[PDB]
């Protein structure tokens, strides 16, 4: 089980930038997948997720408006869609997956991704 | 002699409110319950003796279920923190005995069943749309809570009556139920409630017999089959989730939840087949994990939780042949007990008994279900209301039964 | 919205020292708040899910426990392996928060 983005790079501010997370071990309509991004030299900051089944998306304070997340079965894959970046968006990106319903019915994450610098 | 029916009346009235909404109401519940059998002090004496053909296989089956679950810990030395659990199963015996001493109205409960379930619903939905809550429980756990709403919505299932209103609070009952469960996520337990619905169909309508049952579920179960015949449907692709798991399960890789699940199973089955009488304890399954041959080659998830999610398989590794028989025991004799009386109303006439025991067993089927893939033991919230509840609905159940 | 605010901020121990965190909350939630381990550069890990229960691969040293709406985290001992930062999120809110961030 393993998963890998990319699409990171250098953009100026006003434009737009999308990533990609390439999933495999396991279905992206399955379970959910949050992004999450790391300010450089500060802490974690959530920004938005999927739900499993239903699709239903939350957004943080900051990012709500402009990101647009998707999913699509049919290449097991995620995106992470943005616009009208500004300056302070300029951050690691990571995927993030929670555990099975199960074994924790609150989320959390477990599998992590190696993550993409946009700036 | 009155104040006693009329104060127990009432309590009935408002124990789906209290434990569903009140925050701690299961405590609340348990003083209205003391406050009643304090009162009653030369009753109770000559009580047991009147319905012994009932109060006695719920009171010896609970003794003999503490009994062998406490005789593990004489050599299994765990501490006494794992039958703190089981002391909330001694509860039902003081709930029946004191509706068995003071006769409710039971046609309150009905009543109390439809005002929990909307006031539930209003909580719920404050707590998913305006204070933001992945898991908008009450105050309890969203696991106990999906389960006590599925429990209350099937009693209330069992309306009795045969009436345009009676039908339409039967089915706003349900609907209500799998919206509150919905806001709630855990559709498992919405499948379990619908599944476990349709055979009390024959409690609902009283003219739809077993061939009326047997025609719908095998038109459903044929509507359920066209899904594959076109796999691009939701429907389709939503168990298919499973089967890639299953197959990957059945080769070297297993890292998925069907697989840790299985894999938890059959580390918990081959255990129990090494030790047939006796397991690793009572609680204290993560012993097999960590003794085992499989965890010790590999770190999985599988290798770290604290308790199987099985109750026909967390009970005989845990315990063993005669834990097994008594945690069977602790739900099939209520489900032999309400056939009983559910016959006897039958027999009587008297709807309003048969309605109980369709609600009692549908209940029994649903806890069953639920069990099929969770441990109903470890949460007390969930241990307590199950207690609390079957203790209260075969108490009523045996009044009309009888008289 | 939500705020979570960790104690210390930064703190230095020895070897063999056991050094505990604590994860305070702005409103109730009940058990949905983990924990996190991040070295510099690198992707961080689940170490505690529920605030009392160990992830798999995550040795028996580190432990968590709730105390009303404070929460916190100890390990046993610490090893040379385990000077990183650490990261509280809670997961009860549909929108989770993460912590500022401790570091060892």
């Amino acid at each position: 089980v393993q998963l890998v983005e990319s699409g990171g790079g250098l953009v100026q501010p006003g434009g737009s930038l999308r990533l990609s997370c390439a999933a495999s071990g396991f279905n992206v309509y399955s379970s959910s997948i949050h992004w999450v991004r790391q300010a450089p030299g500060k802490g974690l900051e959530w920004v938005a997720y999927i739900s499993s089944y239903y699709g239903s998306t939350y957004y943080a304070d900051s990012v709500k408006g402009r990101f647009t997340i998707s999913a699509d079965t049919s290449k097991n894959t995620a995106y992470l869609q943005m616009n009208s970046l500004r300056a302070e968006d300029t951050a690691v990106y990571y995927c993030a997956r929670i555990m099975f319903k199960w074994v924790s019915p609150n989320m959390a994450f477990d599998y992590w991704g190696q993550g993409t610098l946009v700036t | 002699n009155k104040l006693l029916s009329r104060m127990a009346t009432v309590l009935v009235f408002a124990f789906p409110v209290l434990i569903l909404c009140v925050p701690r109401g299961a405590g609340v519940f348990l003083a209205g319950v003391g406050v009643l059998a304090l009162l009653g002090w030369r009753g109770m004496g000559r009580a047991w003796r009147e319905y012994s053909k009932v109060m006695t296989p719920l009171a010896i089956a609970v003794l003999a279920f503490m009994l062998v679950y406490v005789g593990s810990k004489l050599y299994f030395h765990t501490p006494w923190n794992v039958i703190d659990n089981p002391s909330r199963t001694l509860l039902a015996i003081l709930t029946c005995w004191v509706i068995v001493r003071a006769a409710p109205n039971p046609a309150w409960l009905w009543r109390g069943i439809t005002v929990g379930l909307f006031l539930a619903l209003l909580i719920v939905g404050y707590q998913k749309f305006a204070l933001n809550i992945d898991r908008p429980s009450a105050w309890i756990q969203a696991i106990a809570f999906a389960n006590m709403i599925a429990a209350l919505a099937l009693v209330g299932f069992a309306r009795p009556g045969d009436s345009r209103g009676t039908h339409m609070e039967a089915w706003v009952n349900l609907l209500l139920g799998t919206m509150i469960l919905m806001l709630n996520g855990t559709r498992g337990a919405v499948v379990a409630m619908l599944v476990t619905s349709v055979p009390m169909l024959m409690i609902r309508y009283r003219r739809f017999s077993v061939r009326m049952l047997i025609v719908a579920v095998c038109a459903v179960a044929t509507l359920a089959i066209g899904a594959y015949m076109v796999p691009d449907s939701p429907v389709s692709k939503r168990v298919d989730d499973a089967v890639s798991e299953i197959q990957m399960y059945r080769q070297g890789n297993i890292e998925t939840s069907v697989g840790v699940r299985l894999k938890i199973w059959h580390i918990g089955l081959q255990y129990f087949s090494e030790h047939p009488w006796t397991g690793v304890g009572v609680g204290q399954f993560a012993r097999i994990l960590h003794a085992s041959e499989f965890c010790h080659e590999t770190k999985s998830l599988a290798c770290v939780l604290e308790h199987a999610h099985n109750d026909i398989v967390e009970a005989a590794s845990t315990t063993g042949i005669p834990g097994l028989m008594v945690m069977l025991g602790l739900f099939l004799v209520p489900a032999v007990l309400f056939a009983r009386a559910l016959r006897a109303a039958r027999s009587l006439g008297n709807p309003q008994g048969v309605s109980l025991g369709g609600a009692g067993l549908g209940v029994v089927m649903a806890s069953l279900i639920s069990g099929l893939t969770q441990v109903t033991m470890a949460h007390q919230a969930n241990v307590v209301f199950y207690a609390g509840l079957i203790g209260l609905l075969l108490g009523m159940a045996g009044r009309e039964a009888h008289s | 919205d939500i705020q979570m605010t960790q104690s210390p901020s930064s703190l230095s121990a020895s070897v063999g020292d056991r050094v505990t965190i604590t994860c305070r909350a702005s409103q109730s939630v009940s058990s949905a708040v983990a924990w996190y381990q991040q070295k510099p550069g690198k992707a961080p890990k689940l170490l505690i899910y529920s605030a009392s229960s160990l992830y798999s691969g995550v040795p028996s040293r580190f432990s968590g426990s709730r105390s009303g709406t404070d929460f916190t985290l100890t390990i046993s001992s610490l090893q040379p392996e385990d000077f990183a930062t650490y990261y509280c999120q809670q997961s009860y809110y549909s929108l989770v928060t993460f912590g500022q961030g401790t570091k060892v």
